């Protein structure tokens, strides 16, 4: 099997203030696209950068997850730590997704140039960061993610099947 | 006895993909406002999508949480200029004796705008 990590870094919803939403959007975007049996690995967690590197590390090394996908907090605020948190447990960078992403949200709305989101390598283990708002979530999982199943090959990961009609990846 | 139960919702970019997450979004936030448990107090549900939207149909998305015994219907919203852009909007016929004041109507992303203002315009006449 195949297991892929959705992590959700909001305060207001790993209290319980709020549904998750973002993350719900991710795993039905995921479960589009994927034809092929995967697990989905799924947290909720606060703004501290201490824990999502712990999250991040978790699914990756131990809970070995293929693909794991953040949410939250890629902002110009404080509180806004989700990028840090992705270079301190990550090797390598994958510069590409992030200039890909903004490029696109850029399109539409000026507000794309203040994203921090990035992306990299832990292992065999691909992180991406995506935003808060699930309209743009499905814009960014649609522009990154025809590369994904190729890059997983490439880290001798589990190959992944998916639904030509919802979206198509290179190979 | 039925109660009309509004929704909206808007996505960024005229896809399969981001037309069956917002539908699917939209209900599932619809029918837990209003403590929804069986799709059979639905009488049906319809769909009007704006011009700019046109690569699958909300029932495709309706389907995909197994709503099949639900009666779907969908048409185009009037393309009125300025107005917001690709949005999906909801009309679901509840069976209930909800009152009327009671009853929650959803607008989600950008459709924010389109709720209703109880203090706006109004007329001597």
């Amino acid at each position: 099997k195949a297991k892929i990590g959705i992590v959700t870094v909001s305060d207001r919803a790993s209290a319980g203030i709020t549904a998750d939403i973002s993350g719900k959007a991710i795993i039905l975007a995921l479960n589009l696209y994927l034809t092929s049996e995967w697990e989905p690995i799924y947290q909720v967690i606060p703004d501290e950068q201490k824990v999502i590197e712990t999250t991040l590390i978790k699914m990756a090394d131990i809970q070995d997850c293929c693909l794991i996908v953040t949410t939250g907090g890629t902002g110009p605020a404080k509180r806004d730590v989700t990028p840090e948190a992705t270079e301190a447990v990550c090797d390598r960078m994958m510069p590409g997704f992030g200039e890909l992403m903004r490029a696109e949200s850029l399109k539409e709305v000026p507000t794309a140039i203040l994203s921090r989101q990035t992306a990299g390598l832990r292992g065999d283990s691909l992180i991406v960061n995506l935003p808060g708002d699930p309209a743009s979530i499905s814009d960014c999982l649609l522009a990154v993610f025809p590369a994904i199943p190729y890059c997983i090959d490439l880290m001798e990961g589990p190959y992944l099947e998916c639904n030509e009609a919802m979206i198509k990846p290179f190979r | 006895m039925v109660r009309g139960i509004r929704g909206a919702i808007t996505v960024n970019s005229d896809t399969p993909t981001s037309i069956i997450i917002a539908t699917i979004l939209l209900l599932e936030k619809m029918l837990e406002a209003n403590g929804i448990q069986s799709y059979e107090e639905l009488a049906a549900v319809i769909f009007t999508v704006t011009e700019d939207l046109t690569s699958a149909f909300p029932a495709e998305a309706a389907r995909q949480i197994g709503m099949h015994r639900v009666p779907l219907l969908s048409a185009r919203e009037v393309p009125v200029p300025g107005s917001l852009p690709r949005v999906i909007r909801v009309l679901a016929l509840w069976n209930t004796d909800t009152p009327q004041d009671r009853v929650r109507h959803v607008y989600l992303s950008e459709a924010v705008r389109l709720r209703p203002d109880l203090e706006s315009a109004q007329l001597e006449h």
